[PDB]
């Protein structure tokens, strides 16, 4: 019941695309979108998803989950939602 | 608004000021009230068998051994 | 054509079909030492393709994908418990925002 | 427990080792015990109680 | 409609089953004899007349 | 004194509801509990008393239905069977409001919680108490209200109350075989009490007139009684309501569907002993039934991946075999499996709440995986519990289930043979999905996530006491209760449990054993065993996922939606009782056919008769 | 926000009193004679029949003669 | 010498007085009405005390000519079945003064003149001897009902909810009195003492039993007829709807015990199966069309008809025990149905929905409440230890051993009825809080909380130790249930 605020939730967000080996981890920011400026394959968008979801727990509803396309929405959505 | 509904087996997370004197009370309550209970039990519990072993019962109770036969009912 | 509606269509059902097939794989996955493999396999299938330009050759594809996808479901799939269909969904709920109680009704004069 | 990254994994309480280790290992004990006394009694050889 | 389909054939291994136990006949494999009472069968302490 | 068995779990439930504001979210918890442990003290008393001291109590308090020659009457019988009962009661429902406690804490409504509890106490000690079929009626029905009360503590929960709603609805078809039998044994007996009928019930032997055809008396009468038995055992005819009665909170889980209410129905055989004996008919069904539900639950049971839902069928597998140690007039393994059921699996039941509760509140074995190491207490405790599930050789079950399974291969009636055959393979599903559970948690790779992992909290201490006390009876007690229970021939029973001459197979299910089936469930169970261990920690590559085309879905859906109960049942009976409810009363008798005569039938037939009538 | 009614939602209304008033609908149709025929005047006498041969077969049984009724 | 002369007079002075009370003085109204209501009360209980529960006639007599030769006379009277229901309907009374005290200013003093009206009115009808007269005041309750119902009506539909309730009445009144009529010319007098003992001819008691039948099976909701009840009682106001299944719905099935069963020994045998077939079959289908029913008070007015359907099963199932549990059922249905009206009618004077869509999770709010519908809803849902089981445990009873087949039928009504009732308690109470509907809304206070206790503790003590209901009236039943015949 901390409700960990943004001072530790920008590394954990952005450890999951740093984990990722298809994106170089050198040039990853916070604000930041994998579809031209990290160059990532439009299967794996979903992926990501899954990966933060197995670190935080909340499933976003499938509706806006896609809609996520930038690091940034990611990291103001877990932290918007109470639960994760 | 929980305050405002009276609640009354107790509100969600009702945690009075003086609930160990409270609980004191309520145990002594239980226990003075449990006497006529025991009290007037003793008037009863008819058992026409006799234990093989002496059971501690026999100092409150004597409807034991005496209603043995089933002619005068 | 020349128009992108009909395919971010098709660029939002592959993201969702995604998603649901590495879903149940997990659930049928109960181990994960299978569940890499599993979910490899997975994402090479959606890779057999991955060139369809023509719009008559992605209705058929996309049928018989949702189709293969509905034949297993794993009868009980993971819901987080708070989510809504899991285990404590509305477990103890947050009161209602704006709700009041009058006191003094019934009264008279 | 020491933390690692991810799993900052707390130790059991001191009651909550020693206390199980110490009723399995009755269990364990009590297994062969009623395995030697009243173990013969079904296995199919030396029928106990004047057997 | 397709899971009555199913139910028909879960029941139909109970009774199936059932009577397979039937095709055996394991009442006359007894391996001894019906047990015997003294004084017709304990006849005075299970009712009867004394 | 006997009085205070019954009446203080009333009192303190009584008065904690109704002084909860002025006792806090814990003084309810140590004045209830208290209450139920000098209750259970009492018990134990009684116990020592009447078991060894073997003389029965006998009372009556007032009239209830003091009309012509049908005489209720408050009085109870504190009988040798009576008494065991007492014990396993009153020691379980102390120990779970020690485990409540803990738990309970951070959950708000505190003091509803042992009010309910204690309620549920109240009402099944004057069950289990009682001496007549409509004074323990009103034990039978209050055990459903409490049911209803419990698994509706979360009133928001909106799953919660569809299963409570449907939980009274299928008790209540079940139990009215049962209401039905009440009135039964009255039009043969004029008599409801228990004494005056066990003294001449085998004396009747005419028939009846039923709705079709004229049939037996006794054995209608003992149908009957199964019948209500059913709806409180979750048997093959009404068992929708045990899998998903596990929708609300754990504690009182422990309490109402793994050890007390589990012994209502085998409790109902158990207590009116010498009227099933002279109904052959009744027992060859009554075995029938529980032998298939308790094979259907131990098929049921393996596929679920839920902590609570596998293990209310392995609660439904052994009311099948209790019912059917009932059904063979072999009732003493009937009860000494239900006072080691009482421990063995309200054990286990504690330690499945003690690590959903530590672990973020997650019940799965999908998604958690292995945590033994991080604390080895209630591991232990569950691996106790598990091994006498199993009955491991010289164990507390080994004790029961063996010479169960041994009557069951005795009897050579055509309900014998094939039951023992279904109990014979039901302990190797038994044993498969015992050690499913076993490994699929706590001996795998951790699945779950990283943060409940970093919020690990072993079991506090006042909740593990319970557990302690469950580990150390149910190692000991089966050992104690073997000789002195089932010895051939014991003589604390007296009338309590009475067996007929005739169907007596006792000596020679031990004496005549072929030594090759005594000791064949021990390798059902250490093959299951192996069939686990391979497949759920090795041979997982192709053992665990079927990607076939056709057939094995399907095999995959016929056991996870157990065998579309849920469905058909549903369908075929409620949603048409629902929807001719509207259609056909609604439309073609009341409203709408007969309405003809009220509004809108006969006002507009007197707006033209009486207009045409002036010129 | 100071009333203590309800807000008589208007797709509610129309719910609520539609079903008091069905004699309009229920009036001659194909499903209506099956269903009356079947559950009003089938149904009774089924029962009827079941109650009338339950005291025959009681009479029966004591052997005096089965009243008229 | 509390005798029933006073018992019938103390209401009429309350009225009288009354009358002649200015509309200002709202303070004295209320005041004298509820002080003349609970004399009532009192008087009735009294009796009680003074019952003498030995003897097969009649107790305190009081007789007044009518007729210049004596022929029928007003003659009074109780003997072991209408004291309970004396004393019920002067309880309900002063609960249903209580219930409307806050909103007396509308109502005015009209509104208790109606009630004490209906008062002695049903007070004239339970202790009524002479056959004629008690159809005098039979339909007498007529006049109250319909003012009540039609001037302090809820909603503006009640205009077409009277008609029926009235006319449906009227007709079964008249086909009664054409029966009244052959009994008078044939026999000669209308005394029930005597009537009872004069031999009757086959052919003519079959019509005379349709005759009364015809009527008394609209009071008791039969299945051709009882469509008036719910349409004429959803639309009443709560203290007057609180009596149409308080005293108003136990007139035919009462007067069946009375007027029916000892009169016409030859015709219930013969038309015992047809009595069954109609209840058997309306504790299922009334039960089964309750499921589907979204108003709040309908589905109590349904449970109310299908507990009166499974009575008169009980009732026409001569035993020793059928009949005192019919009366048992009878009471604790008065207690119970009274008190779930008040629930459901406390819930509408604050909120005005009357819709089950809009209640919703009052377990959050207003506990004390949801307490009490929770105890009223377990009465209803027929549990042992409250007063009811007690009254259908004997009605399956006296069933069962009589025909097989009509008690389980019977108890597939006690089974269904944990299908609605539960499943409203579910939905109203126990739901999730909606706050866009009841956005704001108090609990009980002191009025509607000291109104329940009353029937809570009569329905503890008639659960509990039903003996002295038993103990009061064993005598009555026997001599009801031995008539004509002699073996
Ligand atoms: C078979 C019938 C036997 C007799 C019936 C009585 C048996 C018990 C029936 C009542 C049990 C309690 C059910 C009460 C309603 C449950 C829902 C509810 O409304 O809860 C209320 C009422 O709470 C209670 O449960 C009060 C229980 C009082 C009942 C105690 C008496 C039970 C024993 C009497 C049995 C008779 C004894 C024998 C008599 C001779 C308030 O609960 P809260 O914790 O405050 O939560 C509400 C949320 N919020 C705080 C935000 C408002
Ligand atoms: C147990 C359940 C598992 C389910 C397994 C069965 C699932 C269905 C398998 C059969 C059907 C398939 O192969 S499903 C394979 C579906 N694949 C496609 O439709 C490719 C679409 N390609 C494009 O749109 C563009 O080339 C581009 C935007 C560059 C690509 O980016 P994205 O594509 O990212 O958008």
């Amino acid at each position: 019941d901390d409700h960990l605020s943004r001072e530790a939730v920008v590394d954990r967000v952005l450890d999951v695309v740093k984990s990722f080996p298809k994106v170089d981890p050198s040039k990853v920011t916070p604000e930041v979108h994998f579809q031209n400026d990290l160059g990532l394959d439009s299967l794996d968008t979903v992926e990501i998803v899954m990966a933060i979801e197995e670190e935080f727990k909340l499933e976003i509803p499938d509706k806006e989950a896609d809609k996520i396309d930038s690091c940034s929405l990611a990291i103001e959505y877990v932290y918007n939602h109470p639960m994760s | 608004f929980r305050a405002k509904v009276w609640s009354m087996t107790g509100g969600p997370n009702c945690r009075p000021k003086h609930w160990r004197r409270n609980t004191a009370i309520a145990m002594f309550g239980v226990f003075l009230v449990c006497i006529p209970i025991a009290k007037l039990s003793a008037k009863l519990e008819q058992r026409p068998h006799m234990p093989v072993r002496p059971i501690p019962s026999q100092i409150w109770c004597k409807n034991f051994g005496t209603k043995d036969d089933y002619e005068k009912e | 054509a020349a128009y992108f509606a009909r395919r971010a269509a098709q660029k939002e059902r592959v993201r969702i079909l995604y998603r649901r097939a590495l879903k149940d794989t997990l659930n049928w996955a109960v181990h994960r030492h299978i569940f890499y493999r599993d979910a490899s396999d997975l994402r090479e299938k959606f890779n057999v393709n991955q060139d369809v330009e023509d719009v008559d050759r992605i209705d058929k594809l996309i049928a018989h994908g949702e189709a293969e996808y509905n034949k297993w479901r794993h009868p009980d799939p993971y819901i987080v418990p708070w989510a809504p269909g899991g285990s404590k969904f509305c477990r103890n709920p947050t009161p209602p925002a704006g709700i009041e109680i009058v006191y003094n009704y019934g009264l008279e004069d | 427990g020491i933390t690692y990254k991810g799993v900052t994994v707390h130790t059991p309480k001191t009651w909550h080792t020693v206390t199980g280790k110490g009723l399995c290992a009755v269990m364990w004990f009590w297994i062969l015990y009623r395995a030697k006394q009243d173990g013969p009694v079904v296995m199919g050889w030396r029928h106990p109680w004047d057997g | 409609y397709e899971a009555l389909a199913w139910l028909s054939g879960g029941l139909g291994f109970f009774v199936g089953l059932g009577l397979l136990a039937v095709l055996n006949d394991k009442a006359s494999k007894v391996p001894f004899t019906p047990r015997v009472y003294p004084y017709d069968n304990l006849r005075v302490e299970l009712g009867g007349e004394p | 004194m006997y009085l205070l068995i019954v009446f203080l779990p009333l009192l303190g439930s009584s008065v904690a509801g109704f002084f909860g504001r002025f006792l806090g979210s814990e003084g309810s918890a140590i004045m209830t509990t208290t209450c139920v442990s000098f209750s259970s003290i009492l018990s134990l008393i009684a116990f020592y008393e009447v078991a060894l001291g073997a003389s029965a109590c006998y009372l009556r308090i007032a009239p209830w239905i003091s009309s012509e020659m049908f005489d209720a009457s408050w009085g109870f019988l504190f009988d040798s069977l009576t008494v065991v009962m007492l014990i396993v009661v009153t020691f379980i429902s102390s120990l779970v409001h020690l485990y409540s406690i803990s738990y309970m804490s951070e959950d708000p409504h505190s003091p509803r919680f042992m009010c309910y509890l204690s309620i549920f106490t109240f009402f099944m000690l004057m069950l289990v108490t009682g001496d007549n079929f409509l004074q323990l009626f009103l034990g039978w029905e209050g055990v459903g209200l409490a049911s209803y009360l419990l698994i509706h503590f979360w009133f928001t929960r909106l799953q919660a109350d569809k299963a409570a709603i449907k939980a009274m609805l299928v008790n209540r078809v079940g139990d009215f075989g049962l209401a039905l039998g009440i009135l039964g044994c009255f039009t043969l007996f004029q008599t409801v009490d228990f004494s005056t009928i066990f003294a001449c019930a085998s004396v009747p032997r005419n028939s009846w007139i039923f709705c079709n055809m004229r049939l037996n008396a006794i054995s209608l009468i003992c149908i009957l009684l199964f019948i209500g038995a059913v709806g409180k055992s979750a048997q093959i005819g009404l068992h929708t309501w045990l899998p998903d009665a596990m929708e609300g909170p754990t504690p009182v889980s422990a309490l109402i569907h793994a050890a007390t209410m589990v012994t209502a129905g085998v409790f109902m055989i158990a207590r009116c002993s010498p009227l099933f004996e002279y109904s052959p008919t009744a027992l060859i069904v009554i075995t029938f039934a529980g032998a298939m539900t308790s094979f259907l639950a131990a098929t049921t049971g393996i596929l679920q991946n839920d902590l609570k839902r596998v293990i209310a069928y392995s609660t439904c597998s052994q009311l099948g075999y209790m019912i059917f140690a009932c059904g063979i007039s072999n009732y003493s393994v009937s009860v000494f499996h239900l006072m080691n059921h009482a421990f063995f699996k309200a054990l286990l039941f504690l330690s499945a709440g003690s690590v959903i509760h530590a672990m973020s509140d997650e019940q799965d074995m999908r998604k958690m995986g292995g945590l033994a190491s991080s604390f080895p207490l209630t591991y232990a405790m569950m691996l106790i519990g598990s091994l006498s599930l199993i009955g491991f050789p010289f164990l507390t079950g080994f004790y029961s289930k063996d010479v169960i399974l041994e009557l069951a291969y005795t009897k050579y009636t055509i309900s014998g043979n094939f039951a023992f055959w279904l109990g014979s393979v039901s302990v190797l599903f038994t044993s498969y999905y015992s050690f499913r559970l076993l490994f699929l948690t706590f001996l795998v790779p951790t699945n779950s996530f990283g943060r409940d992992i970093s919020r690990c909290h072993d079991a506090p201490i006042p909740m593990a006491i319970p557990l302690i006390l469950l580990a150390l009876g149910s190692l000991f007690v089966g050992y104690l209760a073997k000789d002195m229970m089932i010895g051939l021939g014991t003589n604390f029973w007296a009338n309590s449990l009475l067996v007929l001459p005739k169907n007596e197979i006792l000596a020679e299910s031990e004496f005549a054993a072929p030594t090759i089936i005594k000791l064949i469930p021990i390798l059902f169970s250490t093959l299951g065993a192996f069939v686990a261990y391979n497949v759920n920690l090795v041979a997982d590559q192709f053992q665990r996922a079927f990607q076939t085309s056709t057939f094995c879905n399907r095999l995959y859906s016929f056991f996870n939606k157990r065998w579309f109960f849920d469905q058909v049942l549903n369908d075929f009976l409620v949603r048409s009782f629902l929807r001719f409810g509207y259609e056909v009363s609604f439309e073609a008798l009341d409203k709408g056919a007969i309405e003809i005569l009220g509004p809108y039938g006969i006002s507009y037939t007197f707006r033209r008769l009486a207009e045409r009538i002036s010129q | 926000g100071g009333g203590m009614e309800t807000n008589k939602n208007k797709f509610i209304e129309d719910w609520g009193s539609a079903r008091e008033n069905l004699e309009h609908n229920f009036r001659w149709t194909r499903r209506n004679f099956a269903l009356i025929g079947i559950f009003g005047i089938a149904l009774p006498i089924i029962v009827y029949k079941g109650i009338v041969k339950d005291f025959h077969m009681q009479d029966e049984d004591a052997g005096r003669p089965h009243r008229k009724f | 010498y509390f005798n029933l002369s006073g018992l019938i007079l103390c209401p009429v002075l309350g009225s009288i007085i009354l009358l002649f009370i200015p509309n200002s003085r709202i303070r004295l109204i209320r005041l004298i009405g509820l002080c003349a209501s609970l004399i009532t009360f009192l008087y009735s209980l009294v009796l009680w005390i003074q019952f003498d529960s030995s003897t097969a006639k009649f107790q305190f007599v009081e007789s007044l000519r009518w007729l210049p030769y004596e022929n029928i006379n007003f003659y009074l009277g109780i003997d072991g079945i209408s004291l309970f229901f004396v004393i019920l309907t002067t309880f309900l009374i002063p609960i249903c003064i209580l219930v409307g005290w806050s909103g007396m200013r509308s109502y005015g003093k009209e509104y208790i003149i109606a009630f004490l009206i209906c008062e002695f009115l049903m007070i004239a009808v339970f202790c009524m001897l002479d056959l004629l007269l008690f159809y005098v005041f039979f339909e007498s309750v007529l006049i109250p009902m319909f003012i009540i119902i039609g001037v302090w009506g809820s909603r503006q539909r009640k205009i077409k909810a009277a008609y029926q309730f009235f006319l449906y009445t009227l007709l079964g009144s008249l086909f009664m009195l054409l029966a009244i009529l052959l009994i008078l010319f044939q026999t000669g007098t209308t005394d029930l003492q005597i009537l009872l003992t004069t031999e009757f001819s086959e052919r003519r008691q079959i019509f005379l039993w349709i005759a009364f039948f015809a009527s008394f099976a609209v009071k008791v909701p039969m299945v051709p007829v009882h469509i008036w009840l719910p349409e004429a009682h959803v639309e009443a106001p709560t203290a007057g709807s609180v009596i149409l299944a308080g005293i108003l719905l136990k007139f035919g099935t009462y007067g069946f015990l009375r007027f029916s069963i000892p009169m016409f020994p030859e015709a219930t045998l013969c038309f015992t199966p047809f009595i069954y077939t109609l209840s058997a079959i309306a504790i299922i289908y009334t039960s089964l069309t309750t499921l589907r029913q979204i108003d709040l008070k309908k589905i109590i007015a349904y449970s109310s008809v299908a507990h009166m359907n499974l009575v008169t099963i009980g009732m026409f199932s001569l035993n020793i025990q059928g009949i005192g549990g019919s009366i048992l059922l009878m009471l604790s249905h008065g207690l119970v149905s009274s008190a779930l009206f008040l629930c459901v009618g406390v819930l509408y004077d604050r909120h005005k929905t009357r819709l089950v869509r809009y209640y919703g999770g009052l377990v959050s709010t207003m506990p004390n409440f949801s307490t009490i519908f929770f105890f009223f809803t377990l009465a209803n849902m027929s549990l042992p230890g409250t007063s009811s089981f007690i009254g259908e445990f004997l009605i399956l009873v006296g069933a069962f051993q009589r025909n097989s087949l009509v008690a389980t039928l019977a108890a597939l009504g006690m089974i269904l009825g944990a299908a609605y009732s539960l499943w409203l308690y579910n939905r109203v109470v126990s739901g999730n809080l909606k706050p866009d509907f009841l956005h704001k809304f108090s609990d009980l206070n002191g009025r509607e909380v000291f109104i329940f206790i009353p029937f809570l503790v009569g329905l503890v003590w008639m659960g509990v130790y039903p003996k002295v209901f038993l103990d009061c009236m064993h005598t009555s039943v026997s001599n009801l249930v031995q008539h004509g015949k002699f073996h």
